[PDB]
RNA sequence: AUCGAGAGGA
DNA sequence: CTACCGATAAGCAGACGATCCTCTCGAT
């Protein structure tokens, strides 16, 4: 640690969280492809409240919908907002992602791209997973304080 | 997810979109055949699982004498007769819990205290 | 008796301790082929060789 | 071993031997220490080669 | 180890004949999506079909082994879970001999299948020197394993200290381990049996140091002796 | 000893219901991971440790 | 039981985890590559793409499992029936010996007839699924060191082998004193001889020894003590 | 392989008493602890060496040459 | 009484029962008769017709020598060891010639015996035989 | 005598 | 706006593998 500011606990756990590798693939529970061709309305009952909002401070039918694992989303400090502006700043201008608050019921994440598109959706669920780094330097794994 | 089968054929059903009328349809592309969807749900793929945790729970689990038998109650049958054993989902990262088979009305239940449970 | 040795009694030994008899056998044979070459068991002597 | 349940990780069910070599070992804890001593027997033989060639 | 074994190899056939005369559709008639729960059969790595209700199956040729009706050194492995029923005739397949364990008295609640009746028999023989190891293997007192059915079975590992029941205790006796498991199928003849023959001669092993006793065995080798009277 | 080997005794039984309690939280899903490994890991590091403890 | 061919085949399952395209291929003996194994069982008899997962995933609800094969069955699209599934492995005549090793070579135990085909579809279908039921980390890979899983050669096998060997020699070279007697001289020193030389030297193969079975099986007994 | 003479470790001569103890243990149905102390064998050597004895010699003789 | 259940003591009674009947190396003599008496047969049979000449039962002699310039005599394991001779029996076949008809017994080497085998002199042998013939009962 | 192989010692 | 190259990734190949020692056995 830096010689400050070296025996600082709290000041050390956030230079750990600095560098610990994460991947998107770490903390999702589930990827699930629907047909939902409504960009303003959803076939699934479960979002819907999510869908109204995310308009406030062209596209397709097919929507990629991630679900997170609350659990995991505290092991590491882990804001659904972080989680998206990862994933916009990926694809940048040809993905439009919304997503749940912080602390719904739920965690989701919902893309849609911006035929034969069926098959291009999944090909970037697999960018996504494998290739999304949320924070951390690559390569460095698993990382532990010590006295 | 579930999906299906032609009904002349007997292949894989591939999905295509209505377009003009906003609905989802699958069709074989052996034939010629097609039917409206189901569910919207197209595609699934789970990291963190559940099925085959619960796994070959088959009557006569009761004669293999190798499962341990604990002294627990059963949430139904409300006997004492019960075999168990840890998730069959033989992974890494799977969690410690113990699984119950009330010997006498087949009711599996869980050593569990935090999760909820639908089996 | 030190570093894994041993001290033995002469006495006891002598009275027969851990005494073993050894065999050894050798073979031998006349030959091994020739219609008129065999070889002799015989005490032998000079003749040139 | 199949002298026991399945699911069973109490300590004599992997390898602990609650007894000394004055009081002798158990069945199981014979084997299971066996298993160890094997263990033990095996890299010395592979230990001697390793180093062999290093010092080499 | 001293009481082990090897298969020598007997015929299949009559094996695949009687299994299809029991139930157990062969698999050509096999239709998966309509039959799901059927115990699938295999003969030497050979899938010859299916079989709802394996339990009797299964205990029927049980009962055909220890009446000696089937080779004694068949193995029959049910995988209750795995749902599958697997026979192997195969050679060269090493196994060893055990009581066998069974339900008596009432539905608790195992027994010995030998008795101190069967045990005055054998001594009668000896002495005497009618009543055989054989005896015992048709009479199906005893049973012979190998490690793939040692997979489905629990085994005691005597008959007292490993079930006489709950109802003090010396110091200088060797810690035991439990009763614990009350779903016996098999009881060990004897547990110093695990050893080879070298082992054999070694006193009080499970007093020595692992390693040590494997050194032992490398001297008992040899040791001057009298290796034949002749 | 007399009383030693009482002692001995008494001591490894502790470690026995520690381990005991342990398993018994983790078969309840209430046994946390230490940062960095698995469930089941961390429950092998806890009873490893308290029985190398306990014979030493 | 007589004969001895050790023809082993591999399914096995292309693409990491993380890595999509997941691919099924198969090894084939003789066969100068790995087909994906629709052809495997329409070359077999099975053609509908519904059926020959019926023959794999026994069970109608397991998604997960079906989803597994999808990449599967895109994989062999391109191939429709009997006649050009057996045609993909290895004129016309190349037809012919692709029937040939699928009822020869293709899992010679269970048979070697013609009429079967059935029982070497539920076959492969069994290793796929198992080999599945693995990729799936819900039963784990097999323990390699597994004594129920390994067999013990004695006397008898050591000895039948070797048999085979010199009887199968005796019997090709009366063939030759046969052809020779253009228009009772049976060498029985092969037999004879051939079985002392592995009795006498470790080496389990007369006069090859390139054959490491040279490992001394057989060697010179040993009589320090009763005990050794 | 016959009672050697002389215990080794001390030098008692137990080489006589070979016949005598087998019959003290057929002819009389003793123990072979009161049978080495009737025979004068005190000392656990000497005990030994006639306890320990076996006589490989009845079995040599069983060869007819 | 008799329907007793037993103790670990009366467990040697059963390991004395073993190893009476089936000695300490039976896996050896187990193997070595299954190939004799049933395996040995069937590698006859196979390729084994001829194209026509055919074989068929397998007949095994009791050990024996052939005294070169002389008589054959009857061979055993404590000659065999002194005279470094093999203990070794004939093999002999029943060989059909089938010459058609349209369309349109015989020597084949010697086998070592693993002593003490069913074929060998010393399986059924009782100890008194034994020291006769020198070999250590 | 040599080539190989096997057993075994620290 | 297709080709040419110097360039970084993907892929089968191998020469080692403790010292010294002792004995015996088959084959040539
Ligand atoms: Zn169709
Ligand atoms: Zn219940
Ligand atoms: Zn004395």
């Amino acid at each position: 640690l830096e010689p400050g500011h070296a025996a600082d606990q709290e000041q050390a756990k956030l230079i750990r969280s600095a560098i610990e590798h994460t991947t998107l693939k770490s903390v999702t529970i589930a990827s699930e492809i629907y047909y939902d061709p409504d960009p303003r309305s959803t076939v699934i009952p479960e979002d819907e409240e999510i869908i109204q909002l995310h308009f406030s401070l062209q596209q397709s039918p097919w929507l990629l919908r991630l679900e997170l694992d609350r659990a995991a989303m505290n092991d590491k400090d882990l804001t659904m907002g972080q989680v998206g502006e990862r994933i916009k700043q990926t694809f940048k201008n040809d993905l439009f992602v919304i997503w749940s608050e912080d602390n719904d019921e739920k965690l989701i994440i919902r893309c849609r791209v911006v035929a034969e598109e069926d098959h291009m959706l999944k090909k970037i669920e697999n960018t996504m997973l494998e290739n999304i780094t949320l924070r951390g330097v690559e390569n460095i794994e698993r990382v532990v304080m010590m006295k | 997810t579930t999906f299906r089968f032609c009904r002349d054929c007997n292949n894989m059903l591939y999905p295509r979109e209505d377009k003009e009328n906003n609905r989802l349809l699958f069709e074989c592309r052996t034939c010629s055949y097609v039917e409206e969807a189901g569910s919207p749900l197209v595609y699934r793929h789970e990291l963190i699982t559940n099925i085959g945790e619960t796994a070959g729970v088959v009557q006569d689990i009761g004669s293999d004498p190798t499962l341990p038998r604990s002294d627990r109650e059963c949430p139904k049958c409300h006997s004492r007769e019960n075999v168990f054993f840890q998730s069959q989902q033989r992974r890494k990262d799977t969690s410690m819990v113990l699984f119950f088979v009330c010997l006498s009305c087949s009711h599996i239940f869980t050593s569990d205290q935090k999760n909820k449970r639908t089996q | 008796n030190q570093e894994d040795s041993m001290i033995m009694n002469q006495s006891s030994i002598d009275r027969g301790l851990f005494r073993s008899l050894f065999f050894r056998s050798y073979m031998d044979q006349e030959k091994k082929y020739g219609m008129s070459i065999t070889e002799t068991f015989e005490k032998p002597q000079r003749t040139n060789t | 071993l199949p002298h026991f349940s399945k699911d069973d990780y109490s300590p004599e069910s992997k390898g602990f031997v609650e007894n000394s070599y004055l009081r002798g070992l158990t069945p199981q804890e014979f084997f299971f220490h066996a298993m160890g001593g094997r263990e033990g027997l095996i890299d010395t033989a592979v230990k001697t080669a390793e180093t062999g060639y290093i010092q080499r | 180890s001293l009481m082990s074994c090897i298969s020598v190899g007997t015929d299949p056939m009559p094996i695949i004949t009687f299994l299809s005369e029991w139930g157990m559709e062969p698999l050509e008639d096999y239709v998966p999506h309509q039959s799901p729960d059927a115990t699938r059969v295999f003969v030497n790595g050979v899938w010859h079909g299916v079989h709802r209700n394996p339990a009797r199956l299964m205990e029927t040729l049980r009962t055909l082994r220890r009446k000696g009706d089937i080779n004694p050194e068949v193995s029959m492995i049910r995988d209750i879970r795995e749902k599958e029923l697997k026979i192997f005739t195969d050679a060269g397949r090493v196994y060893r001999p055990l009581f066998i364990v069974e339900d008596d008295e009432s539905l608790g609640h195992k027994e010995l299948k030998v008795r101190k009746g069967h045990i005055a028999k054998l001594m009668a023989t000896e002495y005497q020197d009618e009543y055989t190891w054989s005896s015992l293997l048709n009479e199906g007192l005893v049973e012979y394993i190998d490690a793939e059915e040692e997979e489905s079975i629990l085994i005691a590992m005597q008959p007292e200290d490993l079930e006489p029941a709950e109802a003090d205790v010396d110091p200088a006796k060797r810690i035991r381990v439990s009763h614990h498991a009350t779903t016996f199928t098999h009881c060990e003849i004897h547990p110093s049996m695990i050893l080879g023959v070298a082992a054999s001669i070694i006193p009080f092993p499970d007093h020595n140091q692992s390693p040590r006793n494997t050194y032992q065995s490398a001297m008992g080798k040899q040791a001057m002796g009298v290796f034949l009277t002749n | 000893d007399g009383p030693t080997m009482r002692e001995i005794t008494e001591t490894i039984a502790e470690a026995k219901k520690k381990v005991l309690d342990v398993t018994k939280e983790a078969q309840a899903n209430l046994l946390t991971a230490k940062h960095g490994m698995t469930l089941r890991e961390s429950f092998e590091d806890n009873v490893v440790r308290f029985l190398n403890e306990a014979r030493d | 039981k007589g004969s001895r061919f050790i023809s082993t085949l591999q399914v096995k399952l292309y693409g990491r985890e993380g890595s999509s395209a997941r691919t099924i291929k198969a090894t084939l003996p003789y066969i100068k590559q790995d087909i994906p194994i629709v052809i495997i069982f329409r070359a077999l008899g099975i053609i509908p793409d519904g059926e020959i997962l019926e023959h794999i995933c026994y069970d109608v609800n397991d998604w997960q499992m079906l989803e597994m094969l999808k990449p599967c069955v895109e994989d062999g699209f391109v191939i429709q029936d009997r006649e050009t599934a057996l045609d993909f492995i290895g004129k016309e005549k190349r037809i012919q010996y692709a029937k040939d090793i699928l009822q020869k070579e293709f899992l010679p135990h269970i048979t070697q007839l013609e009429g079967f085909e059935s029982r070497k579809a539920f076959f492969l279908g069994y290793m796929i699924n198992r080999l599945l039921l693995c990729a799936l980390d819900r039963k784990d890979q097999d323990d390699r060191d597994h004594f129920g899983k390994k067999r013990l050669d004695l006397a008898g096998p050591l000895l039948a082998q070797l048999f085979k060997t010199l009887f199968k020699k005796l019997t090709k070279d009366i063939f030759r004193y046969m052809q020779r007697t253009v228009e009772l001289a049976i060498n029985a020193k092969t037999i004879t001889s051939g079985l002392k030389y592995a009795l006498a030297t470790g080496n389990w193969g007369e006069q090859k020894k390139a054959m490491s079975s040279r490992a001394g099986v057989s060697q010179v007994l040993n009589r320090y003590t009763y005990s050794s | 392989m016959i009672v050697p003479v002389r215990c080794f470790s001390c030098g008692k001569v137990v080489g006589d008493k070979w016949e005598s103890y087998l019959n003290l243990l057929q002819e009389d149905e003793l123990d072979e602890g009161t049978a080495l102390s009737r025979l004068g064998l005190k000392r656990y050597c000497c005990r030994r060496m006639i306890l320990t004895h076996v006589d490989l010699i009845e079995k040599f003789l069983r060869y007819n040459p | 009484d008799e329907s007793a259940p037993i103790t670990a003591e009366d467990s040697w009674a059963v390991i004395s029962a073993f190893f009476r009947e089936k000695g300490l190396v039976s896996q050896q003599l187990d193997s070595f008769n299954q190939f004799v008496d049933y395996t040995l047969q069937d590698i006859i049979c196979e390729d084994s017709t001829l194209i026509e000449i055919s074989f068929g039962k397998i007949y095994v002699t009791k050990p024996m020598v052939n005294e070169s310039d002389g008589v054959t005599h009857a061979l055993y394991p404590q000659e065999a060891r002194l005279r470094n001779l093999t203990y070794s029996s004939g093999l002999f076949v029943d060989v059909k010639k089938r010459t058609y008809e349209a369309i349109d017994k015989v020597f084949i080497g010697r086998l070592p015996i693993m002593l003490r085998s069913k074929n060998c002199y010393l399986s059924e042998a009782t100890e008194s035989d034994l020291y006769k013939l020198k070999e250590c009962p």
